[PDB]
């Protein structure tokens, strides 16, 4: 006559705040979490049976966050259960476990990683659903948290010495990650957050086109274009950053130039830097005659259509133009050209404006000078 | 099944001497019984 | 189906009274007789009505318990977590 | 660190607080170390010495053990085969069940690859894969999935690749394992397989599994995946397929025990004393002299029984009790329900023999508990478990005792216990 | 792995002596931390070649 | 060394390699009569029995033929029917030395053909 599931749902709570003191299995509890809950097939779209509380919740992510021995079979029931989480009512779980550093720590650790070093397609579909039910669920209320995570996930990745700049972690992952937040909406989303993914991701595709190695060994069914190559794996993970970047810096500013809106951008932001745009500009003058360079040549052409004034594009242009290797100076430096850097270089001198703008701040001298 | 699980209730009511070979085979011959009344394919 | 509740609660108190003088092929078939038992009354028995709070923590840390469970050793072996974990699932599916 | 150590408490003193917490340190009333045979021959080698074992004993190292002793057996239950395995063999080295699973695959276009399940190999030149997948030029992976009729512990997973064109073997193997057939879990990331000529992929720890899905991707250098067999190796839960104890059972603090109380014969006395007052120690001992061979052999555990049940008279008698009376214990609490009470081998004959036949201050009491036993058991019989069943060699062995204490001129007045009474209680008895 | 292997090769035919103890103790903390890591972290899986015939990490007394 | 590739389906590797058991890799320098602009590397595995393979190949250049210095990390070449090396950088060589480890599932290294192409600075040869 009396329902099972409260008492289920005080012992379940129990055992997750377990979990810290090392009393309970974190692997066999998620089973067994997933299989009473399950009521058998699994689905992303299930509600459990068994509702945790938000205690447990931040006691499973803080132990996810410190887990030392985290194989892929873990990985599977974290991601599975975790969905399922969002999918429970408790503020929403999928508020939570957003609002909650120790989801970007987790997510980080599974996607920072003789056994391949993906994970396969099932890890990566779990990770894709997980990622899906927490944009499903915060969609409605709060999406610019979702996007502001996903920016600060790919940050995290990104910055040096992290998961993609060192090659680590399962490449099918990320660039299901990549996919994903490159279908989701970015207003909203702080223009600091925006901005250091931004940079990072320059940094990044920077270091991979310079670091490209000596020697290339592909079998004969592998038939993708090189990094360094225009006008037409790691490649592909590079590929989505640079699109991603693409995406960013076409958002409009808010009032106050501090979110995404939703006629300043992003693009305005970026050109101002010129950190970024030196490394973007030298990374498209190391390409070659869709790939990496023509990621790069794409958001070049971006950041011109969005710019606000010829000025600002061109400003960076010239400043690439008036020196040599890595801004070195010297009487015979010259900066390096290539053909999409000049076939992007003449787009933006396309009109009678820019051509104007060019002569004004000294681009005639600039380009002559350099030729002899 | 009625008397058969009557059995095996009183074998088990020292729980609540244990007769653990007898308990063994009540136990087996009410699993005979019930399954004949797919996770449990395995046994 | 009192009488059944009484012999299931039996057999739950059997189940958490096995230790090493007790053996997990017996535990697999006091497992799948619970589960049985449970399903085969016609008001189901509920997991609730077989165990109290104790006893239902004491199940669920047989199987994920890491005094009962040392990692790659499991308490009862593979097919005793197996065999608890369906019988629990068995009794919930009833239920539900 | 043991021969280095300044004192051989610096050594012990790690070992003990090991010993004193369960996993990572934790508390808790059935939480108990990990023991493993190295950390067990290793802990033996530090108690090598009479200092060490001094030393051991004043820090509360045999306490420690027998209580753990008796704390994990409570928490662990026995995998060894009992009577119901007997009783499933009655109705009728690991074994490929493969061939009774049905193998299908997502791709609607795939080759039927019921061949990969034949439990014989193709032949090693067979110059056409038995099984072949023709790649779409976007596919990195295809699906074979195993249904088993019933749910096997899965042991090992075999791949087969055409030999003759090991081009066409999988660049790497994604294993999912289902226990219930339908939620397939990944066991790993996916095992390198270019370059492979087999391809074995054993399971550290077994896994129950109704299901296995086995994910291919693409090889390097070929479009094409081609298979000469699949076997899925392990065993059942019972049938004919079903074919370190120091980690997975209590015998580890048993040989640590018998070690303490038999590695150094000077300090015997003082172990057995600081191990007879341990609550239900005897009664796990007894357990673990009755139960199927778990790492320690039964002279062994005999010697540990004798060896405290003769340190004292009243640990003596309730040895006694616990051979022929009453061996369960006296959620937590040990309990050792799971055996018969007065049930007799050679181990517990021996004992029995021991106890009786060992001159010393509690000879007589144990003499008369045991004739006590006999009497009860006649007046049972004449009309607890242990009363009704009294072993026919448990009384053939007191009998033995009367004959060889008599023989032996013992230092009691054996004739004064055996009254003519209990010979009229025999004779009744046997009469009957 | 190879230059790492090299590296603990030649670090163990050296001479260790009049080295600081708070380097040897953080080496040998870090060392028992990583292999206990790694003793626990292990595969559920393993698959080695034919050739292959090395004794897993946790064998004793091989 | 020869122009002429074996038969496809050549039963026996026309060069094989013994690995000690504790021998991991097997080099084969490949000497030149002059220096040319090296710009690719082929190696022919024997096709019949894949499984001798090298599982990575390991490529070293000597402009002047005494010192080599290796190109890059060894290059994964398990379950390759053909390795074709090729220097982004095209390399003055006048020796390559092939470092091919033992495979993955086999005692033997087989090969079929090894072709060095490039160019030269000047003759025939000499073809952003």
């Amino acid at each position: 006559q009396l329902s099972s599931v409260p008492m289920l749902n005080v012992c379940f709570n129990k055992l997750f705040s377990m979990l810290q003191v090392h009393h309970v299995q974190l692997e066999s509890l998620l089973q067994l979490w997933l299989t009473l809950s399950l009521n058998f097939l699994y689905n992303a779209n299930r509600i459990p049976v068994i509702s945790l509380n938000q205690a447990s919740i931040t006691s499973f992510l803080t132990v996810l966050a410190w887990y030392p021995n985290t194989l892929l079979r873990t990985w599977c029931l974290v991601l599975h259960s975790l969905t399922l989480m969002t999918n429970m009512q408790l503020e929403s779980t999928a508020h939570l476990l957003v609002s909650d550093p120790n989801l970007i720590h987790v997510l980080v650790k599974f996607l920072s990683g003789q056994h391949s070093p993906q994970v396969g397609p099932t890890a990566t579909q779990a990770m894709q659903e997980f990622l899906t039910r927490l944009q499903v669920h915060l969609s409605s209320t709060c999406p610019q948290i979702f996007s502001e995570f996903l920016l600060k996930l790919i940050h995290i990745l990104s910055t040096e010495r992290g998961a993609f700049q060192t090659g680590q972690g399962p490449l099918d992952a990320q660039v299901k990650l990549l996919e994903f937040t490159l279908e989701q909406n970015f207003e909203v989303v702080s223009v600091s957050t925006i901005s250091a993914v931004i940079e990072s991701v320059t940094f990044l595709v920077h270091h991979y086109i310079t670091c490209s190695d000596k020697v290339m060994s592909r079998s004969g069914s592998d038939s993708s274009v090189g990094a360094r190559a225009c006008f037409g794996t790691r490649d592909q993970l590079m590929f989505d950053l640079l699109k991603l970047v693409n995406i960013l810096v076409q958002l409009p500013l808010s009032g106050n130039r501090e979110y995404s809106a939703r006629p300043a951008y992003v693009a305005d932001l970026v050109l101002a830097n010129q950190q970024i745009m030196s490394q973007i500009l030298s990374a498209l003058g190391l390409c070659n005659s869709i790939s990496v360079g023509d990621g790069l040549f794409t958001i070049l052409t971006t950041l011109s259509k969005k710019a606000s004034t010829v000025h600002m594009m061109l400003q960076p242009i010239l400043t690439y133009m008036a020196c040599g290797y890595m801004g070195r100076q010297g009487s015979l430096a010259t900066c390096q050209l290539s053909e999409p850097l000049l076939w992007f270089i003449l787009r933006v001198l396309d009109t009678s404006d820019a051509l104007k703008a060019f002569h004004d701040m000294g681009g005639v001298q600039l380009i002559c000078n350099n030729m002899v | 099944l009625e008397s058969l699980l009557n059995l095996l209730d009183n074998l088990l009511s020292p729980l609540q001497v244990l007769d653990i070979p007898m308990i063994s085979w009540v136990v087996m011959l009410v699993s005979r019984l019930l399954d004949y009344v797919n996770q449990w394919s395995f046994i | 189906h009192e009488r059944c509740i009484s012999v299931v609660q039996k057999l739950v108190l059997f189940l958490l009274s096995m230790d090493f003088t007790c053996h997990a092929d017996l535990l697999l078939f006091v497992c799948k007789v619970l589960a049985r038992i449970a399903n085969a009354t016609r008001p189901t028995i509920h997991l609730c009505e077989i165990v109290n709070e104790p006893q239902l923590e004491r199940l669920l840390l047989l199987l994920v318990g890491t005094d009962f469970n040392r990692g790659d050793i499991s308490w009862g072996g593979a097919w005793a977590q197996y065999s608890l974990t369906c019988m629990l699932q068995d009794i919930l599916a009833g239920e539900l | 660190l043991s021969k280095k150590a300044s004192t051989v408490h610096m050594m012990l003193q790690p070992i003990l607080t090991y010993m004193a917490c369960g996993y990572m340190g934790r508390q808790g009333s059935l939480a108990t170390c990990q023991l493993s045979e190295p950390l067990l021959w290793f802990i033996l080698r530090v108690l090598d010495t009479s200092d060490a074992l001094k030393a051991f004993h004043d820090m509360g190292g045999v306490q420690l053990i027998c209580n753990n002793m008796v704390t994990s057996t409570r928490a662990i239950v026995n995998t060894a085969r009992s009577m119901v395995s007997t009783i499933m063999k009655f109705l009728d080295g690991i074994h490929n069940f493969a061939p009774l699973g049905t193998i299908t695959s997502s791709s609607p276009t795939a080759q039927p690859a019921e061949v990969l399940l034949q439990a014989t190999p193709p032949h090693r030149r067979a110059r056409s894969a038995a099984w072949s997948y023709i790649f779409l030029p976007e596919e990195a992976w295809c699906d074979l999935t195993i249904h088993l009729p019933a749910a096997v512990l899965l042991k090992e997973i075999h791949i087969q690749p055409h030999l003759a064109s090991l081009a066409t073997c999988p660049s790497s193997v994604s294993v999912e394992v289902s226990a219930d057939g339908v939620n397939m879990l990944p066991l790993s990331t996916p095992v390198v397989t270019s370059g492979l000529t087999y391809i074995k992929i054993q399971l550290v720890k077994a896994e129950v599994a109704s299901a296995v899905c086995l994910r291919l991707h693409r090889p390097r250098d070929a479009s094409t995946l081609g298979l000469s067999q699949i076997k899925l190796l392990g065993l059942t839960a019972f049938g004919t397929t079903s074919s370190d104890q120091v980690s997975k059972t209590s015998i580890g603090w048993l040989r640590l025990l018998h070690h303490c109380l038999t590695h150094i014969s000077d300090l015997e006395g003082m172990m057995a004393s600081a191990a007879a007052p341990t609550a239900n120690l005897l009664q796990t001992c007894a357990a673990l002299l009755m139960s199927p061979y778990c790492g320690m052999h039964s002279p062994n555990i005999e010697v540990v029984l004798v060896k405290i049940g003769l340190q004292s008279t009243r640990i003596g008698l309730k040895l006694i009790d616990i051979l022929l009376r009453n061996c369960a214990a006296s959620l937590n609490s040990p309990l050792l329900f799971g055996r018969l009470n007065g049930l007799s081998s050679d181990s517990t004959i021996d004992i029995l023999y021991q106890l009786g036949t060992t001159q010393d201050p509690g000879t007589k009491d144990r003499i008369q508990a045991l004739l006590k036993w006999v009497s009860d058991s006649a007046r049972v019989a004449a009309m607890e478990y242990g009363l009704l069943m009294p072993s026919p060699s448990h009384l053939h062995c007191v009998a033995a005792i009367l004959w060889h204490s008599y023989e032996l001129l013992v230092e009691y007045d054996l004739p004064a216990l055996l009254d003519q009474e209990l010979f009229e209680l025999l004779f009744n008895w046997s009469m009957s």
